RNA sequence: GCGAGGAACCUCAUUUGGGAUAUGGUGAAAACCGUAGGUGC
RNA sequence: GAGGACUCUACCGAGAGUGGAUGACGUCAAAUCAGCACGGCCCUUACAUCCGGGGCGACCACGUGUUACAAUGGAGGGACAAAGGGCAGCUACCGGGCGACCGGAUGCGAACUCUAAACCCUUCCCCAGUUCGGAUCGGAGUCUGCAACUCGACUCCGUGAAGCUGGAUUCGCUAGUAAUCGCGCAUCAGCCAUGGCGCGGUG
């Protein structure tokens, strides 16, 4: 896992549109969901496709792209 | 108060010359690699790479290819 | 007899203690050194203090039996609903 | 002062000086008896002193490479040669049992293409 | 090569059938615990007479010991117990008894 | 072999030598919401061992900076000082 | 258990999409904005 | 100060050798345009070129291996003594730590630093799918790296699978050899390394 010396690994550009946020489409496959997204629609890049995800409580701590299979 | 000189070559014959004495162990490498330029594995031949180190001191105070430490 | 298990009384408690489904060898023997107790007798050999000290040192602070199975299948649960 | 030989076997060189006294055999500067355990590693140590000698002469000796076995062989060897140099009316009681010939077989080298020396990959 | 204990060849020999994987003293010690038990469990002669009495009960000379050796192994091997000389010594005593699935096998 | 592999490897090299004092100066400390600013060329984690002749980017040797069969070929040929056939 | 004796990014040739042929802002990056080569046969 | 090491020379059975490299002598239209050159053809608004995100890792058959299926054994506690090869990286020593290694410091660009296990004693297990076995899956972390989800290694705590020595057939060798036991190196930020290349113990 991700050291605790270092903390969550959250992308900086995601975050600052999540924070000043309609679906936010990203390639940010190994972001960590962060408590802020809760509540939001975040298409993911899977290679070929923006799959959609709705952020909720229980898939905090999770990377996003976890919930956008590529095969 | 000395002087140690360190000679070093990959030629006995060329540090024995150049030095006009106690024989160091000498440093032998082992390269080994694939006859074939593709796939015949298997068939293999060693190339031998050696380091001839020799010493001398001189108490109360060169052909090309030998490196001497002075100290 | 301990917490819902029989153990085996003849085995040696360093290992008899492994039967339980939240113990393993190495917690076993943590058990032992904490509750005092020595790893060469066995669990018959065991007086009601020592057998009482064992069960204290095994609850408030470890997931035994029941609780772990519950815990564990709402892992996976969670996990599938993910 | 003390007769001096050397023995080889495998990767281990044994040094031997034999001076008189009666017996005690310092090995690597600890007792015979605890630097060698078992008894069939004694046994091959002092085998040539019991062939002719013991309890008359004071050995010590230094061992450097190799494992157990091929320690106290190489030690024997030492031993059997040093007894020869004492007197030299007891070299066929020694090379009649075979003590003074030198073992030279070492451990071969890994032929590549092979997982080892001899053995070679399967086939099939 | 002589044996350690008893000084005969024969023995040396019997311990290199016995010996797997490398490991010598280890078949020492198995036979040597074996030529124990024969003397503590039942047992006239010394357990190595009675050994080789045995081999006797059980073409060159050489291959004539040889495969009596590697009988008797086999068959010790074969029969059943928890421990390896445990076990050996009822072979050395079934084939001085002459009998069992060892002996004219 | 190629031609845009040796100069994109040759970029990279030269972004790295050029972002090697900051990138330092940022793990240093305990930075990292910027240390993630730079750009992904500037690491020095892309810089694979390519053959200084051919670009061959397998059976890479460090001491000679070619591979093993330009190695064959030059030990060969004797252009390598030193290196010779084993007799045995 | 091979070319490969080091495929997370790079290697990478394969696929989808976006480009071109000093500071800011817009961008996932490349990049944008104002003040000969072929790892093709 | 010369018994070993280390590195230079000279003789070596007519009397009481081995391992390896050389391969004039070869056929397979055998393999290699993707190591490298190169005759011909085909691409230039794209078969050229830059970058993010995916794939080469997705799920029955064959080959090559690693663990086992256990008492010539597993576990716990003590005693052992090797050859070769690496070190801008390994690290003497003090403590935060259960542990992976972090945080202060010390030698070392090399006859200062990483190298034993199998063995030898003592005790437990006593034939049980077990104190055999270690697959799979849940939790905590430590590193590297901008980034470990697809898709890294390692360390703790649980979980504990198939497996009871294997049919027809078949593979490897004739001695420091097979069988075993550990150690090291190449590429490399990290690593999939149980692979390849070597080194020694007992035998
Ligand atoms: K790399």
């Amino acid at each position: 896992s991700r050291s605790l010396k270092k903390g969550p690994y959250i992308n900086l550009k995601l975050e600052k549109k999540v924070l000043a946020m309609a679906v936010i489409k990203t390639w940010a496959r190994a972001s960590m969901i962060s408590p802020d997204f809760v509540g939001h629609t975040i298409a993911v890049h899977n290679g070929n496709k923006f799959i959609p995800v709705f952020v909720t409580e229980n898939m905090v701590g999770h990377k996003l792209g976890e919930f956008s299979p590529t095969r | 108060q000395k002087i140690r000189i360190k000679l070093k070559s990959y030629d006995y014959m060329l540090v024995d010359k150049s030095a006009e004495p106690i024989p160091l162990p000498t440093h032998k490498r082992i390269f080994t690699v694939n006859r074939s330029t593709f796939v015949n594995k298997k068939s293999r031949e060693q190339f031998e790479l050696s380091s001839y180190k020799r010493l001398i001191d001189i108490y109360n105070s060169l052909p090309s290819g030998v490196e001497v430490e002075i100290k | 007899r301990i917490v819902g298990v029989d153990l085996p009384q003849n085995k040696r408690g360093f290992i008899a203690l492994t039967y339980i489904y939240g113990i393993g060898r190495s917690s076993a023997i943590t058990i032992l050194d904490k509750a005092g107790v020595d790893r060469d007798i066995k669990v018959k050999d065991w007086s009601d203090d020592q057998a009482a000290a064992i069960r204290d040192v095994i609850g408030a602070g470890y997931k035994v039996e029941g609780d772990l199975r519950s815990e564990v299948q709402l892992n996976i649960k969670r996990l599938m609903d993910i | 002062d003390y007769i001096n030989a050397i023995g080889r076997r495998k990767a281990a060189v044994a040094r031997v000086y034999l001076s008189e006294g009666s017996g005690k055999i310092v090995i690597n500067k600890r007792e015979i008896e605890q630097y060698f355990p078992s008894s069939i590693l004694q046994y091959i140590v002092k085998q040539p002193l019991l062939k002719l000698v013991a309890a008359k002469y004071d050995i010590k000796i230094n061992l450097r490479g190799g494992g157990f076995k091929g320690q106290s062989e190489a030690a024997r060897l030492a031993i059997a040669r040093a007894l020869v140099k004492i007197n030299p009316d007891d070299k066929p009681a020694l090379r009649s049992e075979g003590f003074i010939t030198r073992d030279p077989r070492v451990v071969e080298r890994k032929k590549p293409g092979r997982p080892k020396a001899r053995k070679r990959f399967q086939f099939s | 090569l002589p044996d350690p204990v008893y000084g005969d060849v024969r023995v040396t020999k019997f311990v290199n059938h016995l010996m797997y994987d490398g490991k010598k003293n280890t078949a020492f010690s198995i036979f040597y615990g074996a030529l124990d038990i024969v003397k503590t469990k039942h047992s006239e002669k010394s357990a190595l007479e009675i050994w080789k009495a045995a081999l006797d009960n059980i073409i060159r000379p050489e291959r004539k010991e040889s495969i009596s050796m590697k009988n008797l192994i086999l068959y010790a091997r074969k029969r059943g117990g928890k421990t390896m000389a445990d076990k050996l010594a009822a072979e050395i005593v079934d084939a001085f008894n002459n009998q069992g699935a060892a002996f004219k096998r | 072999a190629k031609e845009s592999m040796k100069a994109r490897e040759v970029k990279r090299a030269k972004l790295v030598a050029k972002y090697a004092a900051k990138r330092a100066a940022l793990k240093a400390e305990g930075n990292y919401e910027a240390l993630q600013l730079l750009p992904k060329n500037a690491s020095p984690v892309r810089l694979h061992n390519r053959c200084s002749m051919t670009g061959r980017p397998k059976g890479y040797m460090r001491q000679f900076g070619i591979s093993r069969i330009q190695f064959r070929e030059m030990a060969s040929a004797g252009l390598i000082p030193g290196v010779k056939k084993a007799s045995w």
